[PDB]
């Protein structure tokens, strides 16, 4: 909507220039504004391009968040590849250059995770993304123990508490 | 904490899983990133600039775009020649060319940063094999129980606080010394 308002704003500037012409200074202004509109239309072309490809990226990302939560890196990659191949078969435009670790995460959140002692592995990045965004309460399977440290560091400001099922004070 | 536990189907339905077990590829990539950030700090900053050409340079491009947009949104001086947005157009073209040349620099990353990754690639595979030898070491004796945090402690004590790296600055010699240590 912002881009389209600006798109008609360019035509308003064109109207102002036309009123001015009704002359070489205004002519130079007109031609450079035409180059400005050239930039506008190339931006809108690629911008409608990601409009066309937004659906497939969201589909793949959602399928990856909901599923693939137990499988290892190899099997997650295999499922993503099969999904992408099927989407290619169905002529559904999904952008490929993006990493699933980058679409669903922001730079500020990634930096906070790094400050929260998150191992820089991309698998751990996917796990962090899934922990951030979920519909069912996650079940963390961490034999290493790094995930617990990451959760405590991330949610320290909210005063996250540690407790175990064996503890009787769990219910309280 | 148990990674091999089996859960009833109801539990698998009510909750989503976030697997954190370390695999050969997982440890490989983790240690690759660890040595990338620890070693070649200038080239680590180069990889940080690889991240910056997406999170800042593209960000600067888009923010200068929107700043130009708002500046020409003012529409001050009706009739009068106030379309001096042209300098911001020149800056926008410079920013776009910078982002495209940064994409070309990422193409060079398919040549140079990938070289930094593959030079440490044998180290990552070797140390992953080391850790899983340590894990498989628990079979021959009940006392040979080593955690991943321990192996990461050795990894840090080798990368950092290493007396053998104080007098060495060349990347290849540092890599040989770091593998030996």
């Amino acid at each position: 909507m912002h881009l389209n308002v600006g798109l008609r704003k360019i035509k308003e500037t064109v109207d102002q220039v036309e009123e001015l012409r009704r002359v070489n200074r205004s002519t130079a202004l007109l031609k450079s504004l035409s180059a400005e509109r050239e930039r506008w239309e190339k931006t809108s072309e690629t911008f409608k391009n990601q409009m066309s490809t937004i659906a497939g990226d969201c589909l793949l990302s959602a399928a990856f968040i909901a599923y693939a939560g137990y499988f290892d890196q190899q099997m997650r990659q295999n499922l993503f590849t099969t999904w992408s191949h099927h989407l290619q078969q169905a002529n559904i435009q999904f952008r490929t250059d993006i990493a699933r670790t980058e679409y669903l995460s922001n730079a500020d959140e990634r930096l906070r995770w790094q400050a929260s002692s998150l191992p820089a592995d991309d698998l751990c990045t996917e796990n962090a993304i899934m922990l951030k965004r979920f519909n069912r309460y996650p079940l963390i399977i961490d034999p290493s123990g790094q995930a617990t440290e990451f959760i405590m560091n991330e949610y320290k400001d909210r005063k996250i508490t540690r407790t175990s099922f064996l503890d009787d004070a769990f219910r309280k | 904490r148990d990674p091999t536990v089996e859960f009833p189907p109801d539990l698998c339905s009510r909750v989503t899983f976030v697997n954190f077990t370390v695999t050969r590829s997982s440890l490989q990539s983790q240690c690759l990133n660890e040595v990338l950030k620890a070693e070649r700090p200038d080239v680590d900053e180069k990889r940080s600039d690889l991240l910056k050409l997406q999170g800042e340079f593209q960000l600067r491009l888009r923010q200068l775009e929107k700043s130009l947009l708002q500046a020409l949104n003012e529409v001050k001086g009706r009739i009068l020649d106030d379309d001096t947005i042209i300098t911001t157009l020149e800056n926008l073209k410079r920013e776009a060319a910078e982002v495209t040349r940064k994409v070309e620099e990422t193409d060079i990353v398919m040549q140079e940063v990938e070289t930094v990754s593959q030079q440490y690639l044998p180290l990552s595979t070797a140390c992953s094999s080391i850790y899983f030898t340590m894990e498989s070491l628990k079979q021959i004796h009940f006392l040979y129980q080593y955690s991943l945090q321990f192996f990461l402690d050795i990894y840090h004590n080798v990368l950092y606080e290493n007396p053998n790296l104080k007098g060495v600055t060349d990347h290849t010699q540092r890599l040989s010394i770091i593998t030996k240590d």
